[PDB]
């Protein structure tokens, strides 16, 4: 029978009993007992294991009783617009915080941005990754706006600097951004705020409009579906 | 319904945050308008006179404090050194100590803005509280002959004092845990007692003995901040307030207007320091601040042994 | 951005007029600026004008140990960080970049390697105590010559300051307060003065390394637009006894020998006016403060 | 008509719809009207503004400018208006007659006479070679040889629009030359000889300066002769 | 246990405080119809089948 | 850089029985090199050794006199290497293996070093290695042993018996005196599948498990022995049987190579 | 120093079997995070290890994740730079070999190690490593990194030997000094104390859930 | 109170006051390192020159689209003198003095404009030091650039004169640099015309051109030198290759 | 009284100097211009602040003073026309006017008045005016002192800083932007301080107030 909790080298089950396939949290590691050579699945993570059918068999081990990769959904905010393209960059990565210490306060008082103070000069390159509060980058180009009539998108027109938006990963691209898109019903601008952003907050309306509470104007987004 | 956890709600929008907390009576930090955090503290026992039978004779530290508040943790140690000394109440007579802050977040390089502020502001409070006496780190030296050493029961030798402080788990501002933490280290600092054996004179620090370092008892103050906030009619859920010991990612990053104060459980105050860039700043909000403080630091000198 | 863009038009413009003896704002090619110099109210508290260049300079003094190599003398040293204050083409923490290496080196060869400044006089007690001496150049707008402003400016300075006069009383000494002993001058050996060239290609590089002419331009202490355009450059340091300080020309447009010779002969009867006019304005100012000491008796 | 400073009372009465010019800020967040520049106030279906002295330019739709080519792309040109500014793009089919056989042919280094056509707040700036509004091409192009000269943008206001400026008369009367004025603070100008070039470089440097008009035909004479 | 009872509202998008239901009922109505991709969606059927 | 392809390649061939090495080599055998010593005449020793690709590094010896009481260690060595950070992690690992195999006791004969019954010679080792292409522990090795056999001394000729009446040590002003020490030799060996290398390529060092440093003394090993990773992307672990075939077969081919170096 | 306060220029300084606690997950601000806290009859040990990570790097794409490793001194000054480099270094080659860096694609994981306390009760550089690897095993596994599998270490007079798969595998091996002739009694001691640790992190993650 | 020019018209090491020290180098000696690469001994100096280009460069922010860049690094050991350096001389103001210019003078011989999108590294490594190392620096350079097959105008060559009292002496050593001023000069070709002048020290203005001559007549000399050296070393090339 | 001088430097937008009895500062405003990549912020302009000291290098002691520079001018600036733009501001103390190694609050307020000033001069959109003043308490008599000399600061108790913000003519307070006390003092002497301060910050701004329109009126038509 099969474990029910796991930890980091423990062995799960052999290949065959049906083929078993190493899924998220499983690796496959040969081993030698009493001179014969072994097959198994172990686990890599702290969590419980589950099987699910897709015969082929996935083994994967869940946390509990990240990096962005192809396929998720983060949520955005946008830096720069073009005529061709977004540049915006990754806050959460599936509703966890991305990175986990943002580094306000580190650059005294006033409104700096986290690389616009003294200690941006002075990081040691050749001894970390990156500074602090430093995120993954990403790219929407206008083509990958929606699905349908891309080549007559405005981007002006679906986003503005300083707003919320959700994506999902197409690529990871090179090692600067990643490549994104909003092609579909739940993804777009979720929240933002008038005359670009000095005012207040707007509220959805339509799929293409949001309005102003306080005085009764509307401006142009994509918007994201709520409810 | 289309929800977000809190901290991805903090990081997206902190200032919807703030303005939702507010109307329901609490804060994103999970207290009351008007309370503070806890604190513990764990005095002189990291120093080499930690252990008064058994003296530790690789250790050259001389007064110690581990200060525990919500979840950040300081450590403050203070060593010493020694200067040969060629050539009321006003400034000229007091001295000072040179500390050195480090807050643990992740980067290897030089320092930032942060810790470089806190340190000179340490620097220039401990000046401007006339809390230590330059008479106060004058040396009284022996001599050792043929071999014992005779204290007095020439040349001029003084002490200086420095100080090392690590921040670990930090959430939000950390000079008044810096500054507490620091205050509650100098009282238990002992003074190694010293003797003497173109000229070359040496001199030399005793192994066991030591005296007490003398500071104005009644100068000591202790630290709190504060922050104002005007409520938004458009996202109240279903006029300004005052917040006492800000904490979080949600109130650090929406708050402009604050007030910082180091009162003394005499009835005095050393500093205060008003900064209105949001809501303004009213006589009433001072004059509350200036009551909550004086309560805090009642609370903070009259707490342990 | 922190590129100064310079079109076609204006290069051709600015090289035609040179070929025609013109310069733009109308001196000719072996005139130096006007030099203005004023003084404080404290010792040590100068400025200096050359026509849009401004530079300021203060000097101050502490007692500090003596090296261990060398017990018998003081210590001096110069200090030149510039800002965004003089242009917006300047970065605020730059002390490794090729130009301000360069001036640093020439400012430190001149003054205080030819031994300028008397630093024997600077020791107060043999092997244990002495005065260490500092010179501040802070850069205000930028039109050219830095070299040459900084250089007048520091000789300047430490030609105005004056510091406490002090005694030894016994293992200790006592520092008198400036209302009491009358503070004290210090020693300076000579002074040297600064000159740069800025050198001119009217032709190709063929021209230039294979032609019999030599139909190469010199002018002196040219402007910010000027030197912006130069293909090399040299600085001469000079004295009054005729000697030369130090000559560097640190690669560049090759140039003949005998006009080289020619330059280093046109920069003695510029240093020899200049010097002049620093002795002149410093006697001025002390007969001024000494006439308001008299007068306030 | 008054001098003002920013944070004081605007006299406008609120009911009469105005139409607001530079120096003035509506909030938006309490929808309020209030000057944030120092200087006066013109107020003229009726519009206000403030005049203020500045030296910086910022690109506005429907001016007359002059750029430097810094960097030629697949598509377009990348020109310069002032040093340490962010740059503006001028298009290869934004010139008369232009087809994808019909390039132009700019290069790096190159003087343009153009005007701002696409300001937008949340992207980079556009110019055009040829006034498409009347499809009038009046001088819009490349400059060929001359001087460039760094003024104010209140003296570069002042020559473009102001016919009772006396600088451009009492510079006709010394010889005949070409002119263009930028509003982004270049003026361009070009003779048949050298020093008659060199002395108008000199005498606009001198003018600007200055802030007396009635003392431009004094200091041109006094240039003209200089150079013999 | 307020926070556990104010869910939904602490944490949810964006509504202002003083909607009329009529406004909210017209938001929510919009959002019930085909959005511009559904309809070019649906006619591009027949061609690429 | 290597492809997939070619690092498949390169290890199906290595990690076979009996294993194949890309240029034919043995399992043991060496690879050509060349050795000068005596060409800096300032120095009181030096050598400089060239390697079959391009390798090359140079070594320098030079000596102060100290006292032997407030001194503690009589050999420093200082490591640079060119496109290389003065800070940099590996130059301080090499920086500190070779301080570790050349310290007071380790075989070291530091009583030849001995000048009066208070002062003694200070000899300072400075490594330049001019290219390089895989980790060169074992060539800054050799060119260390050929440098210490060459070296000539001061010779002192003024008293031994100083602790009472001490004068100032007094040298003769021509002749000197041979340094006879023993140097000892760090050799690096490569793991790959269940065979031992010796003197591994660079191309093998792409594909290895991982890597020994054992360091050899007048016929014995000696105390410094670390793993090491040759690599980043093929790191793996060991059987324990795999280090004491590594010891033997550096007990078994050391003194060949030490007859190589002579003279 | 432009960016401290360092005081007078002419000051002086002054001149004058193990039981485990295993804790994780108490610092806010990082991943991962452990404290591990040894006491016998003559030592005692205290430390604290923080995971940042996986985060962004500078430079070109790469397929696999980058790790570092800081070691940092505590209250006491008691090391210089060199030998703590070499540590990390060695450190380095350990985990390199353990974590699954296949599927951490152009990311870095830094690990950060503070030597708080140290202090004789009753060649000490190499007794301090195996509790350094089991904090850093515990912060890797608190911060939700794959490890393939657990990681101990063991030390006997002056040998160091780092073990996994239930100690039938060896990731590092140090030695200085010693015995020559002293090899598998080393391995034995070594293994012994392995067992115990692995035993100790083994709860400690199942336990604090 | 050493003679340093004897009434006999001898220097100490037995020179006259026009002759030169010894002078040999080598043409590819690592070929394996560089693409150019150059050994110069000139009296006591020993010197290291690899030319490493043109090439891609490394980072996409250092890349012209006009011309190549040009990059030279000087590397002074510990041991290059008796005395042994305390410390590092990788981050001098001295050295980087050097480096710039080093870097301003062969800017404008090499033919950088027929190389566009490209970088050009030297690096030099200096073992033995015994005055006038300037100059052996520039000869240096010279053979290694003219190794690599990288086009130039001309040659240039280093020499270094001393004045004593009023007796000029040619291509100084260590003693006598410690005794006197010197002069620093780079030469183009065979003619007049001077790409560096380097005077460190106190000299009287009415002396210097004499020394300008004679420095001029020395570099030609080293001129002829480095290319007899250079024409050999192609003939052995091109007899049987 | 006070010296002002407005567009004294030729390669900035623009520049002041303030004289405030022997301090004397002087500053510069370069902007709006292109920022670097990390000095970027999305919706609004961006601050680059210096400040130099008169003697020797910046050290952590022109840090502090930076910090309070910052927090004081963030308020005053109408950020949101400018995003993604960068403006410089430099400071050079030319005479401190005050023993440095014990007080700093004279440099303060005179860099803050300054560099005002240099905003205005430059032609950057401003919310409102300011003034700064620096105040001291004596010991002994107890009398507060505002613009108190080098010789008053020796001997006092406690040492202030305020700086005010005017609306509506420069008759009307809108918030204080910075308050600074180092000392020992109690609340009614607090309460007395602020009183007379609000006074004196009054009289200095419309002293600014006719130098500017003294000096710009000028350039006009």
């Amino acid at each position: 029978q099969f474990p029910e909790i796991a930890y980091p080298g423990k062995l799960i089950c052999p290949q065959y009993g049906f083929n078993y396939v190493p899924g998220p949290g499983t690796k496959l590691i040969q081993y030698e007992h009493n001179g014969r050579t072994l097959e198994a699945i172990t686990a890599t993570l702290v969590g419980t294991v589950r099987c699910e059918e897709e015969k082929n068999i996935l083994v994967s081990v869940l946390p509990g009783t990240n990096l962005p990769k192809e396929g998720d959904i983060v949520l955005t905010r946008v830096t720069r617009l073009s005529l061709q393209r977004a540049n915006v960059e990754i806050l959460a990565v599936e509703d966890k915080p991305s990175p986990i210490d943002s580094g306000i306060g580190s650059n005294g008082s006033g409104i700096v941005a986290a690389g616009g103070g003294s200690g941006a000069a002075t990081f040691s390159v050749s001894q970390a990754s990156s500074d602090l509060g430093e995120t993954f980058r990403g790219i929407i180009r206008s083509q990958d706006v929606r699905s349908t009539d891309r080549d007559r998108v405005k981007v002006i027109e679906c986003f503005k600097p300083g707003d919320i938006v959700r994506a999902q990963v197409l690529s990871l691209g090179d090692g600067t951004n990643y490549y994104l898109t909003t092609a579909r019903n739940d993804l777009g601008v979720v929240f933002a705020r008038a005359a670009n952003g000095a005012g207040g907050l707007m509220y959805a309306t339509d799929w293409q409009m949001m309005t102003s509470p306080v005085t009764g104007a509307t401006e142009k987004r994509k918007c994201a579906k709520p409810f | 319904p289309i929800t977000f956890p809190p901290e991805v709600l903090a990081r997206i929008s902190p200032e919807l945050s703030l303005q939702r907390h507010l109307s329901l009576g609490i804060r994103p930090c999970l207290r009351k308008y008007e309370e503070f955090r806890d604190v513990a503290i764990e005095n002189n026992t990291l120093s080499r006179y930690a252990d008064a039978g058994n003296i530790d004779t690789k250790n050259n530290i001389l007064g110690s404090n581990v200060l525990k508040s919500g979840k950040t943790i300081v450590i403050t140690s203070i060593t010493g050194g020694i200067i040969e000394e060629t050539s009321e109440d006003i400034i000229a007579n007091y001295a000072s100590v040179y500390p050195v802050v480090e807050v643990e977040r992740g980067r290897v390089g030089a320092c930032t803005d942060e810790e470089m502020t806190i340190s000179q502001k340490l620097h220039d409070s401990i000046l401007h509280s006339r809390i230590l006496p330059k008479k106060a780190l004058k040396v009284k030296a022996g001599v050792r002959s043929a071999f014992s050493v005779l204290y007095p029961d020439k040349r001029k030798w003084s002490y200086v004092l420095y100080a090392k402080i690590v921040v670990l788990s930090r959430t939000g501002p950390v000079f008044d845990l810096c500054w507490n933490s620091l205050m509650y280290a100098l009282q238990s600092v002992k003074l190694p007692r010293a003797f003497i054996d173109r000229e070359t004179y040496e001199i030399i620090c005793d192994q066991t003995k030591s005296v007490p370092l003398m500071i104005n008892a009644k100068n000591i103050a202790f630290a709190s901040n504060y922050g104002i906030v005007e409520l938004d009619p458009e996202c109240q859920l279903q006029n300004t307030v005052l917040i006492a010991d800000l904490d979080t990612e949600a109130e650090e990053t929406s708050i402009h207007s604050t007030i910082s104060i180091l009162a003394a459980p005499s009835g005095n105050y050393k500093q205060l320091t008003l900064m209105g860039g949001g809501a303004k700043i009213t006589p009433e909000m001072i004059k509350r601040s200036l009551l909550l403080s004086r309560v805090r630091a009642d609370d903070l000198s009259t707490r342990f042994n | 951005a922190k590129d100064i863009e310079i079109s076609a038009s204006e290069s051709k413009f600015i090289l035609e007029a040179l070929r025609q003896n013109y310069r733009l704002d109308g001196r000719s090619f072996d005139q130096f600026r006007d030099v203005e110099i004023t003084f404080g109210k404290e010792f040590g508290d100068v400025s200096v004008k050359m026509g849009n260049t401004k530079v300021h300079c203060r000097i101050s003094c502490q007692i500090a140990q003596p090296y261990e190599d060398r017990p018998f003398e003081g210590l001096f040293v110069i200090s030149t960080e510039i800002s965004p204050m003089a242009g917006s083409q300047f970065e605020n923490g730059n002390i490794t970049g090729e130009d301000e290496v360069l001036c640093s080196r020439i400012i430190e060869k001149s003054v205080r390697r030819s031994g300028a400044l008397d630093v024997e006089g600077l020791c107060i007690v043999a092997g244990s105590k002495c005065w260490a001496v500092r010179a501040d150049v802070h850069f205000l707008d930028c039109d050219g010559g830095f070299i040459d402003a900084s250089c007048i400016a520091v000789m300047a300075g430490l030609m105005h300051f004056k510091k406490p006069d002090i005694t030894v009383h016994g293992e200790q000494i006592i520092v008198h307060p400036v209302n009491e002993r009358e503070p004290v001058p210090l020693g300076i050996l000579h002074i040297p003065i600064c000159v740069t060239f800025s050198f001119f290609n009217p032709q190709d590089t063929e021209e230039n390394i294979k032609g019999e002419t030599n139909s190469e331009i010199s002018i002196i202490d040219a402007t910010l637009k000027e030197e912006l355009l130069r293909d090399g450059v040299l600085t001469v340091t000079l004295n009054k006894n005729r000697e030369v300080v130090q000559v560097s020309k640190a690669g560049g447009l090759p140039m003949d020998a005998l006009t080289l010779m020619k330059c280093c002969h046109e920069a003695y009867s510029i240093i020899e006016k200049i010097t002049d006019q620093i002795l002149q304005l410093l006697k001025e100012d002390s007969e001024k403060r000494n006439k308001y000491a008299a007068m306030l008796t | 008509s008054t001098f003002i400073f920013p944070g004081d009372s605007f006299p406008v009465d609120p009911t009469t719809p105005v139409k607001l010019g530079p120096g003035i800020y509506c909030d938006p967040n309490t929808q309020e009207i209030r000057p944030v520049n120092t200087g006066v106030l013109h107020v003229s279906v009726q519009t206000a503004y403030i005049d203020y002295s500045s030296k910086r330019y910022i690109p506005s739709v429907n001016d007359f400018v002059i750029g430097v080519i810094i960097g030629t792309f697949s598509d377009s040109y990348k020109v310069s208006l002032q040093n340490f500014s962010s740059s503006v793009s001028l298009s290869y089919m934004a010139f008369p007659n232009a087809s994808k056989k019909n390039r132009p042919t700019l290069q790096v280094g190159d003087l343009v006479y153009a005007r701002v056509c696409t300001a937008e707040k949340e992207l980079e700036a556009e110019i055009e070679c040829f006034d498409s509004t009347t499809g009038r091409d009046a001088g819009f192009g490349i400059l060929e040889d001359g001087m460039i000269i760094d003024v104010n943008l209140n003296f570069a206001r002042q020559l473009l629009f102001n016919n009772d400026f006396p600088l451009l008369k009492v510079l006709a009367a010394h010889t005949k030359f070409e002119v263009a004025i930028g509003l982004n603070g270049k003026i361009w100008v070009k003779c048949e000889e050298l020093s008659n070039t060199l002395a108008c470089y000199r005498t606009i440097m001198e003018c600007c300066q200055k802030n007396d008009t009635a003392a431009f035909k004094d200091i041109a004479k006094r240039q003209f002769k200089e150079i013999l | 246990l307020s926070l556990k009872k104010h869910n939904n509202e602490l944490l949810g998008i964006f509504v202002p405080c003083n909607l009329p239901k009529t406004t909210r009922k017209v938001a929510i109505e919009n959002f019930n119809r085909p959005s511009p991709d559904d309809i070019i969606q649906s006619a591009q059927l027949n061609a690429f089948n | 850089s290597l492809s997939v392809a070619e690092k498949s390649y390169l290890y199906d061939s290595l990690a076979s029985t009996p294993s194949i090495r890309p240029d034919g080599r043995l399992p043991h055998q060496f690879r050509p090199i060349e050795i000068f010593t005596d060409f800096l005449p300032s120095s009181n020793g030096s050598s400089r050794i060239i390697a079959s690709d391009g390798s090359e590094c140079i070594v320098s010896i030079k000596s102060k006199v100290v006292d032997h009481h407030v001194e503690n260690e009589l050999l420093q060595v200082d490591v640079d290497i060119a496109g290389q950070r003065d800070d940099a992690l590996v130059v301080e690992t090499i920086t500190s293996l070779l301080n570790k195999v050349l310290k007071s006791g380790s075989g070291v004969d530091s009583s030849k070093l001995q000048l009066t019954k208070k002062y003694s010679f200070k000899i300072f080792v400075d490594v330049l290695v001019i290219s390089s292409h895989s980790h060169p522990i074992s060539l800054i090795s050799f060119a260390i042993y050929s440098a210490l056999n060459s070296t000539y001394l001061p010779k002192l000729i003024s008293a031994f018996d100083d602790l009472e009446v001490e004068e100032l040590p007094t040298f003769h002003d021509y002749d000197m005196v041979k340094l006879d020490i023993n140097p000892p030799l760090v050799f690096i060996l490569a793991v790959v599948g269940n065979n031992m290398l010796l003197d591994p390529a660079a191309n093998e060092s792409e594909v290895a498990n991982n890597g020994l440093i054992i360091s050899w003394s007048n016929g014995k090993i000696t105390s410094p022995i670390r793993s090491v990773a040759l690599n980043d992307s093929n790191v793996k672990s060991f059987k324990p049987h795999l280090l004491k075939q590594g010891l033997a077969m550096v007990e078994k081919y050391a003194p060949d190579v030490v007859r190589s170096l002579e003279n | 120093d432009r960016r401290r306060l360092l005081g007078p220029a002419a000051a002086k300084p002054m001149a004058f079997e193990q039981e485990l606690s295993l804790h994780t997950g108490f610092i806010e601000n990082c991943n991962g995070s452990a404290l591990v806290e040894a006491r016998s009859l003559g030592h005692q040990t205290s430390l604290i290890t923080a995971v940042y990570g996986p985060r962004s790097i500078r430079g070109s794409f790469t397929s696999q994740g980058t790790i570092s490793i800081q070691l940092k001194n505590g209250l006491l000054e008691k090391y210089n730079t060199n030998e703590l480099k070499e540590v990390s270094s060695f450190l380095m080659g350990i985990f390199n070999s353990v974590v699954n860096l296949s599927r951490y694609p152009k990311s870095g994981i830094d690990i950060f190690v503070y030597l708080t306390y140290d202090k004789d009760l009753t060649s000490q550089i190499s007794s301090l490593i195996p509790h350094c690897i089991t904090s850093i095993t515990l912060a890797l596994a608190d911060a939700g990194i794959e490890l393939v599998d657990m990681a101990g270490a063991g030390e006997a007079n002056g040998t160091v030997v780092s073990f996994i798969k239930n100690g039938e595998e060896i990731v590092g091996f140090w030695k200085d000094d010693g015995d020559d002739e002293d090899l598998l009694e080393c391995l034995d001691r070594c293994k012994e104390q392995y067992n115990r640790y692995r035993d100790l992190m083994i709860s400690c993650l199942m336990n604090q859930e | 109170r050493l003679e340093i020019y004897s009434p006999e018209g001898l220097r100490l090491d037995g020179r006259r006051w026009n002759e030169l020290r010894r002078f040999e180098s080598s043409i590819n000696t690592h070929p394996h390192a560089a693409d150019g690469s150059s050994y110069m001994e000139q009296g006591n100096n020993k010197i290291i020159t690899l030319v490493k280009g043109p090439k891609e460069p490394r980072l996409k922010s250092q890349m012209d689209t006009s011309k190549a860049l040009l990059n030279v690094s000087v590397n002074i050991t510990k041991f290059s003198k008796f005395e042994r350096s305390k410390s590092s001389h990788k981050n001098e103001r001295r050295v980087l003095e050097i480096q710039t210019s080093l870097v301003r003078m062969f800017e404008k011989n090499v033919m950088l404009n027929i190389y566009p999108r490209t970088v050009i590294d030297i690096e030099i490594h200096v073992l033995e030091q015994d005055g006038g190392i300037m100059g052996s620096l520039i000869n240096g350079i010279t053979l290694a650039l003219i190794d690599a097959g990288i086009s130039m105008f001309d040659y240039i060559s280093g020499i270094s004169v001393g004045l004593y009292d009023t007796t000029p002496l040619l291509d100084t050593n260590s003693l006598e640099e410690n005794a006197m001023s010197t002069v620093t000069l780079g030469v183009v070709g065979k003619s007049e015309k001077l790409s560096l002048l380097l005077v460190e020290d106190k000299i009287p203005l009415d002396r210097l051109e004499n020394v300008l001559a004679i420095g001029i007549a020395g570099a030609h000399r080293v001129r002829d030198l480095m290319d007899e050296e250079l024409r050999k070393h192609a003939q052995k090339r091109v007899s049987n290759a | 009284s006070v010296q002002a001088e407005i567009g004294i430097l030729d390669h900035v937008d623009g520049s002041s100097e303030f004289v405030s009895q022997d301090t004397k500062v002087i500053c510069s405003v370069t902007g709006p211009i292109e920022p670097k990549a990390r000095q970027e912020l999305p919706t609004q302009l961006a601050l680059e602040i210096i400040v130099r000291p008169a003697k020797g290098v910046a050290t952590t002691r022109e840090k502090v003073l930076e910090d309070k520079l910052r927090a004081v001018l963030t308020p005053l600036i109408t950020r949101h026309c400018y995003p993604r733009q960068l403006c410089q501001i430099t400071c050079q103390i030319l005479e401190s006017g005050e023993d440095e190694a014990e007080f700093s609050l004279r440099e303060l307020s005179c860099c803050i008045n300054a560099a005002f000033l240099a905003l205005v001069d430059a032609g950057i959109a401003l919310n409102s005016m300011c003034a700064s003043i620096p105040i001291a308490i004596i010991k002994d008599t107890s009398d507060i002192i505002v613009d108190p000399t080098a010789e008053q600061l020796k001997i006092s108790l406690s040492v202030h800083t305020l700086a005010l913000e005017f609306v509506n003519g420069g008759k009307v307070v809108k918030n204080v932007l910075l308050l600074d006390s180092n000392g020992d003092f109690n609340e009614d002497q607090l309460f007395s301080l602020l009183e007379l301060g609000e006074q004196k910050c009054q009289e200095l701004v419309t002293n600014i107030r006719r130098i500017i329109q003294d000096n710009i009126s000028p350039r006009l038509v």
